[PDB]
């Protein structure tokens, strides 16, 4: 029993449809291929800040991000790189919200005010030992997914 | 007062509409308990002959044909065919016993002319084709035993009792 | 009326001397039942050097023992060293088969004891080994390394039997008896059971061993043909008798599931003197000589 | 009577168990179990009643008269024993599981099949009627049991689905009733149909390979290889003791088989097989 | 029991060593077949067949040809031979899952054939993990042996 | 007492170690380790008493005579040994822990199940019958333990959460604090439930790639590649070593087993496979 | 210390009176909880005689009494003609255990003179006509188990032991 | 000959009325076991076309409809414009599959041809909008299966189904 490959399944269902454009799904295809080492190699928070930079955190793209927890109609809008860095955070905190590591409403009322994303990243870095050993099996599933079903150029 | 009456169950094709008091009364000789096809007569001295399936009476008691005893006569259109017969229960002698019979009952046979026209060239025959016993049992087994799908639920059985204990002999013509 | 004899688990009925292993008959002997019966019925005041006597005072005539394995009845059947269980649907046809044509007799005999044969069905041969252990060593005691083929059933089995007098059949319901060879059980249970008497037919099948009264020996034997269609003659043991620990007797009998012809009746009805139609008839009283029609389920005994 | 009553009861190995057979090259192990009819684990009646009576004899060195003249004198042959063993019939094995998408998660269950309980309840029947034995509820569930024969059967009803012995996908449905625990172990048992509970079971069974090092070198003496066949721990097997009305029998049965629970059966006691615990169904159930 | 399983194994192996047209392919699928069941039993059926689907390509052209030789028998694979013997691989389980009733043929030749139903294929094959498993080492063994004595060492 | 003296020992390991049971029909590859009924790791008392005595016949060499008589004669036996081994059971293994926040985290726990612990229970209540030994200490333990058998727990610590080899989550419950240590190391225990503890148990085990390689051209020799399963290091079983009277059994248990520390148990010992440390509850506890 | 009076179980009706206190102390061994009877000591080689039903002591292993351990001091009008002993509650043979005793008890039992001008000819009696089981129930029972009807509302199943459960050896003298 | 007539399951409302049986016999192949929505038939390629909602075949296997399938003929306005076609009743992609088939049929389904005037752009569409759920009991489930509420105590777990066990590609313009 790997109940994270059942949660990669269901996380990359929701960015694959979020994702129009099919350079957007290859450019989360490279993401995802690349930012698990980086993990591995990195640590936690230095990857995580490294996405959220190259991510464009606008409450536009916020709040397409937040409509993806619920909706499966929402859509990811900008440039293939913008999006699949946005789609890649997106995988992240939808494995944070399950497994219980951060409350949804809490990550909800940070992604809304600008305010508060602050306090997400300050309890993000507080928890990364366990995330950093948490999520990585669920991220591998997220490349093999990747890799199996989007085309590469 | 009781009559009987014998069915023949080959493989056959002959079946189609022999009887129409089925169940006349309220019993009838044979019957299945759970565990195969009970009282099922061995007949010697006779034979099916295929044309129009009836019992040829030869004279080998190495020949002989099983059946079934259900109350009533059939379709009152023949004993001028059939050999019907009143016995004491004890001179048939049938498998899987269960109750002492009435002690005198009566018995309608499908009987059919010796007619020698060439040679019977008997043969003997296993019940086979699982898809006869299905056709077969709504058919037959089940226009008599409306007590089927309602006592009985064990069907796969009674399709293993039959297959192989079930035969009987032919004339290949 | 008729007693139902149930292993409880596998049995031994030793035959033919202990000298790989020992191996057991299928239908345990007339007077292994009615040993059993007569250690059920037993008072120790009876005694006497005649094992039989007190075992006919016991109790009453007893016929024949077959198979009842799942209401289907099995029953004996050789041709020679090949022993068959049989429904009696298969007996039906067998005296026509019997001097039917050559081809024809071997066709059909070999398909009786072959595939109409139900008794590996039924029947396995289970072989057990034992030791004896002393009790300071914890190894082997020396010499004692015995082997028996036990008589296993796959499926649920009867002896049938049929006794006559009733008050008996009282005190042997729901009995649980020590039948059989080393220490092995079985369960009585008696039921009302009708059963015809004494048919005038040419072909009879022993259901039990029908003994030869050791004077008509050599008469019966130098013309075999005229009484016996198919079956065995051997000369077998009459058993072990509790009282004073030794064998019974050795007579030549005609070995269980054997076809007899009608003559073999009056044959032996000519051929005992007073003094051993009364050992004879006791021993059919026990249960020896018991014939069944080919006809139908109708029992007989030769003498009585 | 000449058996007046009668002790049905359970053997549970503590150890795994190794009551041997005629060792010989066609079963692909070199010491295999004592094989039943039906390819079942079984003891043998001898074999209970020997390793009893050597385990009574150690244990109550003053009843030994009562012991040799229920168990059968041996050095005085010539009076029958007051008492006799049946052979033990197989009544439950234990299984390795996997649940699947069920409520109770276990790792292990007892399995049966149709012929083991048909065999169990011929041993109950026969010795219902003895007045004393009575045992009702017993063979109720067990005939309860029977009438659902032909479908893979669970008594605690919350599994519908399991892998057993990591090799074998059955479906498992209820009884359409809660049929109180036959024993009172926290452990479900399974009634198989009998064609997969013969595979279930026969994996069920330990086959271990065995040497001979030569002490010197630690290397391996020529021809010391083997196989042997043994029987888990909480394997269950059935059994029941006939008594005569002697009254021997009445001081047997009063202390010397209430202070019986455990036991050595079989062989291999050196290697810890053989421990087993005698569960008489007369207080328990 | 899975007796069957090695005349199933023996028409699916005819089946990928005729598709594999590259000598290199079936050397890379017997070295496949050699360390897959290895590896699905060591570290479970999800992830190895996570492992087995990123390496296949499965793109709609491989896809097409999987199902003609789940019909035709006169297909061929085609595509980088490391690609095709991890999509022989796969085809070779997929195969089993059809001819065993653990899922239904029209579902996955469905799946096979659009895209939003592939992750449903998986989704459901996720479910199935436990049976499949168990049902299917035999078969994997079976194919291992083939391709052991089938396909010469490279 | 059908047992003179029973002394049960754990079974650390030193060093990982392997025993065997060989390859399996279908993982030819593997050289798997000795496994239990359901599943777990065992050591077989047929291997333990092999190691144990061939240890002894060396350390001792001059109570040779005591050891024939105790654990078997093996050049002409007359007489059974007087010794038996019982199986040693899993009783906890190690596992990597990721402890979420509590005082001064520990990075390994010693992990078990209350399927291990009821077959201790066993093995310590068949023992208590059939010697004059008695282990309330030990049994009162582990009864405490197993009345809360539905619930994961962990012993005198709390820790409250945990991820134990790096792929199972636990919530984990203090039980009450009062029970005292058992295996008294620094490490806490933890109790888990059968279903996930059988998951984090084989994943602390250690399988191993292993080679051979010609010496000339340091290349991977034909058909030199194969698996091989370990035990962990500080692993501990649990085993029972029993005899009956001889004046050699006094002997045995009071100068032999009094000075018997450290062997050498299963296979691959030139890899450093199979120191053990034998420890006797009667003076751990 | 600890005190017990032994309570035999007869089809005959003079048994509920022989104890005073109904609990005394807090222990009672001879418990029902919702599977049947427990701790119920079975006394060997003592014979009843049912016109009050007193134990006489025989020599026959055979012969039986099965009765119930209760606290408390028997009719405040004997300990002369009782048997009164202290037994350390290992040696006492009691069946349907299910906890451990307190290691020693004194025991009190209903007794007689052999009465040797009658041939000591014991009989093995049950329990059965369940109306005098009914009666004894509601007499014994609820003097000794108020549990019963507050806690058993199965009380078929408090039946369906003493049924066959309870049996013993009278003398009809 | 048994034949069968297929309602497809849109969210417009075309299901007011295609048949021209209601009941008829007893054999519907959907059924509702206490558990959701049994065999549940499967189209692939094709589309519904809601205006005039009737399914329009294309030639993408993405494109797809559920429905449940019973037995009729449709409305008998038809035989112009349906493809009534003969199947053995394996080759239908059927889903939730609970009893077995008959191993021969003959279906009846709401054809239209594709009025090539437009580009066949189907997207799929979820079947949600409760109040919409709360007629399809009524305009199918209750003219086909009246069944409803006639065993069907739990409604509310055959909706939460039906709000995901349904989808198609429909034209969308």
């Amino acid at each position: 029993y790997e109940e994270d490959y059942k949660l990669a399944l269901e996380a990359f269902k929701k960015v694959f449809n979020a994702l129009t454009h099919y350079g957007a799904k290859q450019a989360f295809r490279s993401r995802a291929r690349d930012l698990v080492e980086e993990i591995y190699n990195s640590g936690f928070i230095p990857t995580f800040f490294y996405i959220i930079s190259k991510a464009e955190l606008n409450s536009d793209s916020l709040d397409s991000l937040i409509s993806l927890f619920s909706s499966d109609n929402a859509i990811l809008r900008g440039s293939d790189e913008n999006v699949s860095y946005s789609a890649y955070l997106f995988i992240i905190l939808y494995y944070l919200i399950k497994r219980g590591i951060i409350e949804q409403k809490f990550l909800i009322q940070a992604l809304r005010c600008e305010k508060t994303r602050l306090d997400l990243i300050d309890k993000l870095y507080n928890l990364a030992p366990i995330i950093s050993a948490k999520i990585r099996t669920y991220l591998l599933a997220i490349k093999r997914l990747s890799e199996a079903l989007i085309e590469a150029r | 007062s009781t009559q009987r009456e014998y069915v023949f169950i080959p493989i056959t094709n002959s079946i189609t509409i022999d009887v129409k008091i089925t169940i006349g009364g309220s019993d009838h000789i044979t019957n299945i308990d759970e565990r195969g096809i009970h009282n099922v007569l061995v007949i010697t001295g006779y034979a099916v002959d295929e044309k129009n399936g009836r019992l040829v009476p030869t004279l080998d008691p190495c020949d002989y044909v099983k059946g079934i005893l259900v109350a009533g006569t059939p379709q009152q259109a023949q004993s001028n065919d059939f050999l019907t017969l009143k016995l004491p229960a004890n001179k048939l002698y049938l498998i899987r016993k269960k109750g002492n019979i009435s002690d005198d009952l009566k018995i309608y046979i499908p009987y059919s002319s010796p007619d020698a026209r060439n040679s019977m060239k008997t043969k003997p025959v296993s019940i086979s084709d699982d898809t006869i016993v299905n056709n077969i049992i709504k058919e037959v087994f089940d226009k008599i035993y409306n007590i089927t799908q309602k006592e009985k639920v064990k069907i796969e059985k009674v399709k293993e009792d039959i297959k192989e204990l079930f035969s009987y002999y032919a004339l290949e013509q | 009326k008729r007693v139902l004899i149930k292993p409880l688990e596998p049995l031994m009925f030793r035959s033919q001397g202990e000298f790989t292993a020992a191996q057991s008959l299928i239908i345990p002997r007339p007077s292994t039942i009615a040993g059993m019966l007569g250690y059920i019925l037993f008072n120790k005041s009876s005694g006497t050097g005649d094992w039989l006597s007190d075992l006919t005072n016991l109790l009453a005539t007893i016929y024949g023992t077959f198979i009842e394995t799942n209401g289907e009845y099995l029953f004996p059947l050789r041709m020679g060293n090949h022993l068959a269980l049989v429904d009696q649907q298969h007996l039906i046809n067998l005296p026509t088969l019997l001097e039917k044509e050559y081809e024809r007799r071997e066709k059909g005999i070999y398909e009786l004891f072959y595939d109409k044969n139900k008794l590996f069905q039924i029947i396995n041969h289970q072989d057990r080994i034992g030791i004896s252990i002393d009790k300071s060593t914890r190894t082997v005691k020396e010499h004692y390394l015995y082997s028996a083929r036990y008589l296993a059933f796959k499926k649920e089995v009867n002896y049938v039997i049929f006794i006559d007098n009733d008050a008996i059949s009282d005190k042997i319901n729901g009995k649980i008896v020590n039948f059989g060879g080393e220490n092995r059980i079985a369960k009585l249970e008696v039921d009302d059971y009708k059963v015809d008497t004494s048919i005038e037919e040419e072909y009879y099948l022993a259901l039990s061993p029908i003994l030869i009264p050791d004077e008509a020996l050599d008469n019966f034997l130098d013309n075999i043909s005229d009484y016996v269609a198919m079956g065995k003659v051997d000369k077998i043991s009459l058993g072990f008798d509790i009282a004073n620990t030794k064998r019974k007797e050795m007579l030549t009998a005609i070995l269980e599931g054997s076809i007899v012809k009608r003559s073999i009746i009056d044959f032996i009805k000519n051929e005992i003197k007073n003094d051993l139609r009364y050992r004879f008839s006791k021993y059919e009283k026990i249960g020896y000589n018991t014939l069944m029609s080919l006809c139908k389920l109708a029992l007989r005994k030769i003498l009585s | 009577p000449y058996y007046a009553f009668a002790e049905p009861f359970f053997i549970h190995a503590i150890t795994h168990l190794h009551v041997g057979s005629g060792s010989s090259v066609e079963e692909e192990i070199a010491l295999p179990f004592q094989r039943d009819e039906l390819g079942y684990p079984t003891i043998y009646a001898s074999s209970l009643k020997g390793a009893i009576k050597s385990f009574l004899l150690k244990e109550f060195p003053d009843k030994r008269d009562v012991i040799y003249k229920v168990l059968g004198e041996d050095e005085n042959p010539e009076e029958a024993s007051l008492g006799t063993f049946l052979d033990a019939i197989l009544f439950a094995i234990p299984s390795r599981i996997i649940e699947i998408d069920s409520a109770k998660p276990y790792v292990w269950v007892y399995v049966t099949t149709y012929e083991l309980l048909k065999k169990v309840k011929l041993y109950l029947d026969s010795i219902s009627q003895l007045s004393n034995a009575s045992f009702s509820n017993l063979k109720n569930k067990i005939d309860t049991i029977l009438a659902k024969e032909g479908k893979n059967i669970t008594l605690d009803s919350d599994l519908k689905s399991a892998i057993l012995n990591e090799d074998f996908y059955v479906e498992l449905e209820a009884l359409n009733n809660k049929i109180p625990s036959i024993i009172n172990a926290g452990v479900p048992l399974l009634v198989l149909e009998d064609s997969i509970g013969r595979e279930v079971i026969n994996r069920s069974l330990i086959r271990v390979r065995r040497i001979r090092i030569d002490r010197d070198k630690k290397v391996v003496e020529t021809g010391g290889l083997w196989s042997e066949e043994y029987v888990p721990m909480k394997t269950i097997f059935f059994s029941v003791l006939l008594g005569k009305e002697s009254k021997e029998s009445a001081i047997f049965a009063s202390c010397i088989l209430r202070n019986l629970r455990y036991v050595i059966l079989g062989g291999k006691e050196t290697i810890g097989k053989g421990i087993v615990e005698l569960r008489w169904v007369k207080d328990v159930i």
